[PDB]
């Protein structure tokens, strides 16, 4: 019970597919020592047309030029540190090189879990009830159809699903009738192809999960919010109040819940016409940003991502069939307090990602380690005088959301 | 054009060969790496200042040494050998020798031959040839896109 092999046993590892698909080009090397703590990008312009019998545009009002912004900011530090007594570790363990392996994997795995939360928290679009899993071919093609119907062309669309869900689609694929290669591939390797239903399907086992949060009562909007373009031209976030809730519950609406407005429908952003889902028009939806409680009298104040712009003096920026006013009926999708692992579908230009280089800390031994293109700074110091050494590995991430209306969550439907 | 001989500094931490080669001269190798250090100012001088610098990680040196200069970026040159299909054109002009086979790179319009001393004759035999490509890469992507070098 003394001799031990010098080779370590293998362990477990997750995968990276989300960080590879998100945009890492626009926000890269832009947060420098001159820019400051934040940087912003411009927004496209839209115009309206006036129809008259003979010109005479004198009476009406010409289009007004309003400029938007999309600011990106930095996050907190990703830090892993160890502390030890050197004699004991130096017995048979090399320079904490056994530590060297699974630390970068921890730092990178955390960056991807934070990306998953950011995208789920700040997405807008939603499809299907959260309860049903993915079993059939239409459940994947609906996302591509919806994105194409909205009007996004410049970019590239992706969809991410659980490991178990992919097998069910392969089981459907093995049931095909005429494609020899597809049937053989699905029978042998149980691998679905690249282009699935007009969108690229991807399989990931490391994906964040969320809790619904208890709610009850037929909710309704109490006061008309401000949804003009001037108010929401910088963030696409607005504040709304709800009534008819429960008596007094904490954590009434968790972060990531979808709130659906029944009587206000989506619009094709270019032609400004309603959206029809084959048999019923598509309703507007938004995502909660932060946790919200309920006070006595059922008054819930919540901040949502995704805005139903219905400006009357600037009609060119409308994004909803009709204005939300007091007395409208809303609903929350999902059950009372269940926990599920959602699936994400998004465009290429939905969220950004970047890294901030960190300079060497003065008079301290250091090095730089690379992992999937991510640089990690490591430092070693000896604060304390009791055979006590210290190590630390760090990364600073920067996240940006361009337009919430090009991504969200999707589930199966019955 | 000219052939040049250049030195390589710190070969023990810069040159890495295909692990499938066993000969002394590494003739049976399909790819190799050649690493070298660089400064941020010279990194910005070439390439572009727009993308931040990402360097290769080896965790090789700093083994019992005090390090003070964090202004070094590690860039590597990547070599590939490929077998590709190339069309050889045999200009069979009888004057001053007849049998002359040339690759598709040199063309009557790319090279100012203009059939003055060349007859097109046969230009359809396609043969596989051994070619070598070079590229410059870092920890992020391609600093220079691959291009073929004149050799075997």
């Amino acid at each position: 019970s003394q001799i031990v092999l010098k080779k370590f046993l293998p362990g477990f590892m997750s995968d990276l597919v989300l960080a590879k698909t998100v945009d890492r080009q626009l926000l890269a090397g832009e947060i420098n020592s001159s820019t400051g703590d934040s940087v912003s990008f411009k927004r496209p312009h839209q115009f309206s047309s006036l129809r008259t019998p003979t010109g005479d545009i004198s009476g009406q009002n010409k289009n007004n030029l309003i400029s938007g912004k999309a600011t990106g900011r930095v996050g907190n530090y990703i830090t892993v540190a160890v502390e030890y007594q050197q004699l004991e570790e130096a017995i048979k363990l090399n320079q904490l090189e056994e530590i060297l392996a699974p630390v970068r994997q921890r730092i990178v795995t955390d960056l991807e879990t934070e990306l998953a939360h950011f995208m789920m928290n700040n997405g807008a679009l939603s499809l299907g009830s959260p309860n049903t899993p993915i079993t059939k071919w239409s459940d994947v093609a609906q996302t591509a159809s919806f994105l194409k119907d909205l009007g996004v062309n410049e970019g590239e669309n992706y969809a991410v699903m659980d490991p178990w869900s992919a097998q069910r689609l392969a089981d459907a694929q093995t049931g095909l009738h005429a494609s020899d290669q597809l049937v053989r591939t699905a029978w042998e390797n149980a691998q679905i192809p690249t282009n699935f239903g007009g969108i690229r399907a991807l399989m990931s086992n490391g994906l964040a999960s969320r809790t619904q949060g208890a709610f009850g009562g037929t909710l309704t909007v109490k006061t008309q919010p401000t949804v003009t373009y001037n108010a929401v031209k910088d963030s696409y976030q607005f504040t709304v109040t709800l009534t008819g809730a429960t008596a007094s519950v904490t954590g009434f609406l968790k972060a990531g819940d979808q709130v659906k407005f029944t009587n206000t429908y989506w619009l094709q952003q270019q032609t400004k016409q309603a959206l029809y889902n084959g048999a019923t028009p598509i309703s507007f939806t938004a995502t909660v940003t932060a946790d919200a409680n309920s006070d006595s009298g059922g008054d819930v104040t919540v901040t949502l991502s995704g805005v139903p712009i219905y400006d009357t003096t600037n009609p060119q920026y409308n994004s909803v069939s009709r204005q939300v006013e007091a007395g409208d009926a809303v609903s929350v999708v999902g059950t009372a307090s269940q926990t599920m692992k959602p699936n994400l579908f998004y465009n290429k230009f939905f969220c950004g990602l970047g890294s901030i280089p960190l300079p060497k800390l003065h008079s301290i031994d250091s090095a730089v380690a690379t992992y999937e293109g991510f640089s990690i700074r490591v430092h070693k110091y000896a604060d304390g005088d009791a055979n006590v050494q210290k190590m630390r590995f760090d990364l600073l991430p920067a996240y940006v959301c361009f337009n919430p209306h090009m991504g969200g969550q999707f589930f199966g439907n019955p | 054009q000219r052939i040049a001989i250049e030195p390589i500094y710190d070969p023990s931490r810069s040159v890495w060969f295909d692990p499938d080669a066993k000969k002394y001269d590494k003739s049976d190798a399909l790819w190799a790496f050649c690493m070298y250090s660089l400064s941020p100012e010279k990194y910005e001088a070439e390439y572009g200042k727009k993308p931040p610098t990402s360097l290769d990680v080896t965790s090789m040196t700093s083994w019992e040494y005090n390090w003070f200069g964090a202004d070094v970026i590690y860039i590597a040159k990547y070599y590939e050998v490929r077998k590709e299909s190339v069309d050889v054109i045999s200009y069979r002009h009888p004057i001053t020798g007849e049998i002359a086979t040339y690759d598709s790179d040199q063309v009557e319009d790319i090279e100012d031959e203009l059939a003055i001393a060349g007859f097109h004759e046969v230009a359809r035999r396609s043969v596989k040839r051994r070619r070598v490509y070079v590229s410059v890469v870092d920890g992020d992507g391609f600093l220079e896109k691959p291009r073929r070098i004149p050799g075997e």
